[PDB]
């Protein structure tokens, strides 16, 4: 009930019914959440 | 006898039920690994539980070797009678 | 320490200073009667609570068939075998686990802990 | 005794010194750093019946655009601060000309200097602080991101660029602990910069309601 | 304790109940009470004898039943709160004979342990092998299976 | 139907309740229950909570209204060995509380007071209350006017039970005890 | 333990073995047997027993044991004392050579009445250590790297430290985070409106994330980021923490058929 | 990159959660290509440069030619970018795959 009028609209940006900004861009990414899967950066552990 | 050091921070009854309580968990893991090691090849319960279907190996140490532990509201048996368990052990036994 | 109460009227004695003289005294306010006290305390406060459950605890619990018994500890006055133990009951103190003993024996009200 | 007060003291100053600084004021590097015992020294130990009296720590500091706006920073002898003091403090900002000033009040004002500090809004404009809340550097906190104050051009392009009304935009309240920090006025918008475990940066708007 | 047993003047019904620490005797004979029998012990030996079973294995055509039983003062009625001065052996062929001791001073036993089920899981095959989820979930079924 | 036991005193302790222990004993002589509640206040006093009575009573007024005037008298219903000091120590806040209420006229004045009403006159405000206190009052110790002295000892026996509970020298009753239960 | 010591709340009843309330007439002739070989070095040149001095007396025992535990001095505690209650109170203290560590205090109300009431209020509120509000404050070093201090060596590794670390029963943030040797950055709790009220409304976004984070995840499960951004984006957009209840919902400035159908059917439509 | 990298990322977890997995990707490129690891590469190490800059700016999140909308693709696209450089590295190209 407190969630079900988010959405994203036409921008990309996440607005609620009363058309306020919530999200600039969804996820922070704008990616749906069905896509993306798990990996690794392979440059943030290795020594210098 | 009173040779117990309480343990910082935890009063004296809660390092003793944390040792009790520490003790049966050891029990109770190294006959659950005792049972898993001595399964053979051709064990149905472990053929369900290597391919996870169903089953854990939780399962085949309480079907084998021990049941284990029972807790109410997260500790170990309380007393619904005055210092006892059931009219058929003694007053003040904390014994497994 | 703890209550007194007026001979005249069976009511509580409660302490008053002698404004004059300073000397304590005890006076009933329903009546005129009065005692320059004993008790040169008033009031005592056992905030720790150290104390033994020594005298709370009595000879007839000896009797329970509930409670367990072993020989291993002998009384100190008479030596019999049997006593019978079980824990502490007070709420509060720095220790939870400590065993009381009573002497099993019909005739010897005897009683100690460890 | 004496000890303590004086590290609370120079924590305080350090803050304030910060906070001139990140509101754009110019503040040189030695008094952003200032070692304890350089402060202890500069000040003279001891403020109990001591050289660091209260109004011996009064700040006052030149914007860096123009040097006429000016902020003094004022320091109350008094645990409370009544309507008198406040008076006194607007002739003096009065007699100095000055249109921008901070109060390090150490325990708490009264509603009637409070409503005093707001009457003046139009003319002069005093800010409160608690003295604990000037005891730590909240913008430093590893749970606060990067607060930017924006400039009216940069909200009106922001406006253009998203073509927002300026209710639209997720909110702040002037009472938030940053808010007081930057010194934010109803109106304005600020711009915070965090760090996102999905894009790796964020940046999000927020109206001062 | 001998009355009750002899029956005589305080009936099975009776319930008595002496707290020693808090030096309290308490007698009810109020309804509503839940009790079951069991078993008297005196000293380390039951009560009940090889002639009481051969007289009830006579049982039909000689008048004795559970009710003489009980005026031998073999068996006794306990309810709940009479249970917390009873010392319960579970067995007499394995708790009453000497080992290295836990306890001597039983005072009951009981008939048989199974009797701690109901009707619906009186019927279910060896109940202790299961978990107690089913048996609860065996036992509610039971109400529906036709018959 | 499960129900609480009846004509036993319980001792309970709630949470946010503005006593620290709370006893009770739903009594039946065979009739709808006459509960007396017997509480002691948090930060310490002791009150009750007698039926058809509008609001707490302390307990020292309850005893002289039933013709206990003395003190020593009181506290012997209530302390069953005086050389104990803990006990004159938790009870005497109670004694001091109810020190302006000194005649068995005057209390029963005052419990008629917080009565279903104030009654028309002063004999009938007293007689309210004498007869409260002699038939809604712990039916089951008896209803005929001699019984006041066994029904001071129930009284009695109820407060004793609550400074138990108060000191710690007794556990606190079990709701779900089955034995509690009929 | 210096900082657990001065971090956690400690009253004057708990280093307080027992009290006793005493009437002791003249200064001199005292009626407990060791006081005179104090009362003496005391009353030989007598600090200010130069106004009439009460006949009631005031003695606290305190226990050696919690005594020594929480670093506390005979000296510390009549100063906070005298500080507290003003010269209202004359406090004469033992020296640590004493077996019996005693503290002898003297003074409309009567005179044993006020002094009973002054004990009442010392040993519940004399507030010796500490932030109130902390119950307990417990002290290990963790074994989780979420709580292990890493940091970059100068290889560019990332190493894991072990340092001690806080956690405490009862939350006083600001407080905390005054504290010295306290390390400011890093201290947080787990009490969200405190946040709030301490450090605004992005702190409340990030610290709401990971409680949430945490709790879904304590479990094993794994749940989308995204999910919990707009959750706390949504309960944190209006600039004040949105509770998702009736209050918070139907406190936002949406249409009134939305808000008759969650949990306020017709009270909405009638201010509406 | 790497500096950006540690400064969002302390504690030094690597698993992050991002579009397309580009390990998979390049192994399945090796196998549809039917490529030899032991024989020497004729890929020109400046080609893989300039396709991975020209790649990055055809990934828009934020569409637009305003510097605001040039600093919110970048933030949009920052982490993404980073791992796709870290892996499409001229040298490790040209060692492993
Ligand atoms: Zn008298
Ligand atoms: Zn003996």
């Amino acid at each position: 009930k407190s969630m079900e009028s988010v959405m994203v609209k036409y921008d990309a940006t996440v607005r609620n019914s009363i058309n306020q900004v919530v999200q600039l861009r969804y996820g922070e990414d704008g990616l749906a959440g069905e896509s993306v899967e798990f990996q690794n950066l392979a440059t943030l552990k290795p020594s210098n | 006898n009173n040779e117990l050091e309480p343990t910082p921070g935890n009063t004296l009854r809660q390092t003793f039920e944390n040792q009790v309580n520490r003790i049966l968990n050891d029990a109770r893991d190294k006959t659950g690994s005792s049972a898993q090691k001595s399964l053979s090849e051709y064990n149905n319960f472990k053929s369900m539980v290597v391919s996870g279907a169903k089953g854990s190996k939780i399962n085949i140490s309480q079907v084998i070797a021990v049941v284990g532990q029972q807790n109410v509201e997260g500790k170990r048996i309380p007393f619904g009678f005055k210092h006892r368990t059931l009219p058929h052990f003694i007053k003040d036994d904390y014994g497994p | 320490v703890g209550i007194r109460f007026c001979q005249e009227c069976n009511n509580m004695l409660y302490p008053k200073e002698d404004k004059e003289n300073r000397i304590l005294l005890y006076a009933c306010r329903n009546c005129d009667y009065q005692q320059e006290a004993d008790n040169s305390c008033i009031y005592v406060n056992k905030i720790t609570h150290e104390v033994d459950e020594l005298t709370q605890i009595i000879a007839d619990v000896s009797q329970d068939p509930t409670l367990p018994r072993t020989e291993d500890h002998p009384c100190q006055k008479c030596g019999h075998k049997e006593a019978v133990f079980f824990q502490s009951h007070s709420a509060r103190a720095e220790d939870a686990m400590r065993l009381y003993y009573v002497c099993t024996a019909p005739h010897c009200g005897h009683r100690w802990t460890e | 005794d004496d000890e303590e007060e004086t590290y609370r003291l120079w924590k305080i100053r350090k803050t304030i010194m910060q906070l001139c600084h990140d509101r754009g004021y110019l503040v040189t590097q030695d008094e952003l750093d200032q070692t304890l015992e350089e402060f202890k020294a500069q000040s003279g130990d001891k403020p109990s019946e001591g050289r660091p009296r209260r109004t011996d720590l009064t700040v006052l500091v030149a914007h860096n655009d123009d040097p006429t706006d000016q902020m003094f920073v004022f320091f109350p002898e008094e645990p409370k601060v009544g309507i008198k003091t406040i008076k006194v403090y607007c002739q003096r900002m009065q007699e100095e000309n000055i249109t921008r000033a901070l109060i390090v009040v150490q325990q708490g004002m009264t509603p009637s200097a409070k409503q005093s500090l707001v009457d003046m809004a139009p003319k002069y404009i005093l800010e409160q602080f608690l003295q604990q809340e000037l005891l730590i550097n909240i913008t430093e906190h590893e749970l606060v991101p990067e607060h930017v104050v924006m400039t009216k051009e940069e909200v009106t392009e922001l406006l253009a660029r998203y073509k927002l009304r300026e209710n639209q935009l997720p909110r702040i309240q002037a009472g938030d602990p940053v808010a007081r920090y930057f010194g934010i006025k109803r109106g304005q918008v600020v711009k915070i910069i965090r760090p996102s475990e999905t894009a790796g940066r964020y940046i999000t708007y927020r109206l001062v309601q | 304790r001998k009355l009750r047993r002899q029956m005589d003047i305080i009936v099975s019904e009776v319930s008595m109940i002496r707290d020693i620490r808090e030096r309290e005797i308490r007698i009810y004979t109020d309804a509503g009470r839940i009790c079951r029998p069991l078993l008297i012990v005196e000293k380390q030996k039951l009560l009940l004898k090889k002639r009481h079973i051969d007289q009830l294995k006579e049982r039909e055509y000689n008048n004795y039943s559970w009710q003489d039983l009980v005026a031998s003062g073999v068996v006794e009625y306990i309810d709940t709160l009479e249970e917390e001065t009873v010392m319960l052996a579970m067995t007499p062929d394995d708790l009453q004979e000497k080992e290295v001791a836990y306890c001597s001073t039983y005072t009951h036993c009981e008939i048989h342990p199974s009797m701690i089920l109901g009707v619906c899981a009186s019927i279910i095959p060896f109940p202790d092998h299961n978990q107690s989820p089913r048996n609860t979930y065996q036992s509610a079924m039971g109400k529906q299976a036709m018959g | 139907q499960e129900k609480m036991a009846t004509n036993t005193v319980y001792v309970f302790a709630k949470k946010d309740s503005k006593y620290a222990y709370t006893g009770e004993c739903r009594s039946c002589l065979s009739r709808p229950t006459s509960t007396i509640w017997v509480s002691m206040l948090a930060r310490q006093r002791i009150v009750a909570t007698l039926p058809y009575i509008k609001q707490e009573v302390p307990i020292i007024i309850v005893f002289r209204a039933l013709g206990f005037v003395s003190d020593r008298d009181i506290l012997e219903h209530i302390i069953y060995d005086f050389e104990d000091p803990e006990m004159m120590e938790m009870v005497k806040p109670s004694l001091d509380e109810a020190f302006v209420i000194q005649e068995q006229n005057v209390a029963l004045n005052f419990i008629g007071s917080r009565g279903a009403k104030p009654g028309v006159t002063k004999e009938k405000r007293i007689k309210y209350a004498k007869e409260v206190l002699q038939k809604e009052m712990l039916p089951h110790v008896g209803v005929s006017d001699f019984c006041e002295t066994k029904k001071a000892y129930f009284l009695g026996y109820m407060v004793h039970r609550l400074l138990l509970a108060a000191l710690g020298r007794r556990e606190l009753d079990d709701r779900d005890h089955y034995g509690n239960k009929r | 333990k210096d900082i657990l010591c001065r971090l956690e709340h400690t009253t004057l009843r708990k280093v307080t073995a027992n009290t006793a309330i005493y009437y002791d007439p003249n200064p001199q002739s005292t009626v407990v047997a060791e006081d005179q070989e104090w009362v003496n070095v005391y009353y030989e040149m007598p600090d200010f027993d130069v106004a009439r001095i009460s006949p009631w007396l005031l003695r606290v025992e305190l226990d050696r044991k919690h005594m020594t535990d929480r670093k506390l001095t005979m000296e510390q505690i009549a100063e906070k004392i005298n500080a507290g209650f003003g010269d209202d109170l004359n406090c004469i203290f033992n020296d640590d050579n004493a077996e019996k560590l005693v503290l002898r205090i003297r003074i409309k109300m009567d005179d044993d009445v006020f002094l009973r009431c002054i004990e009442s209020n010392m040993l519940t509120d004399m507030t010796l250590q500490g932030i109130e509000q902390i119950s307990k404050v417990y002290m290990h070093l963790p074994q989780t790297d979420n709580k292990k201090k890493i940091i970059i060596t100068e290889d560019g590794e990332f190493k894991a430290l072990q340092e001690w670390i806080l956690e405490t029963d009862g939350v006083s943030l600001m407080r905390v985070l005054s504290e010295k040797d306290v390390d400011p950055v890093r201290t947080t709790s787990n009490d969200i409106v405190e946040i709030f009220t301490v450090l605004g409304i992005e702190a409340v976004r990030k610290a709401l994330e990971r409680e949430l984070y945490h709790v879904i995840s304590f479990d094993g499960s794994y749940v989308n980021y995204r999910h919990l951004a707009l959750l706390c984006d949504t309960m944190t957009c209006r600039g004040h923490l949105m509770a998702i209840t009736r209050h918070g919902v139907n406190r936002q400035d949406t249409g009134p058929l939305m808000k008759c159908s969650f949990e306020e059917t017709v009270d909405v439509l009638m201010e509406a | 990159d790497r500096e950006v990298l540690r400064v969002i990322f302390p504690t030094g977890d690597s698993k992050v959660v991002l579009p397309c997995n580009l390990l998979r990707m390049i192994w399945n490129a090796q196998k549809i290509f039917h490529i030899n690891p032991r024989l020497p590469s004729d890929l020109h190490p400046i080609k893989v440069v300039e396709g991975v800059k020209e790649l990055s700016k055809k990934l828009v999140i934020v569409n637009g030619d305003d510097p605001l909308s040039r600093q919110a693709q970048e933030n949009a696209t920052l982490l993404f970018n980073i791992h796709l450089r870290s892996t499409l590295c001229s040298r490790r190209m040209a060692e492993e795959f």
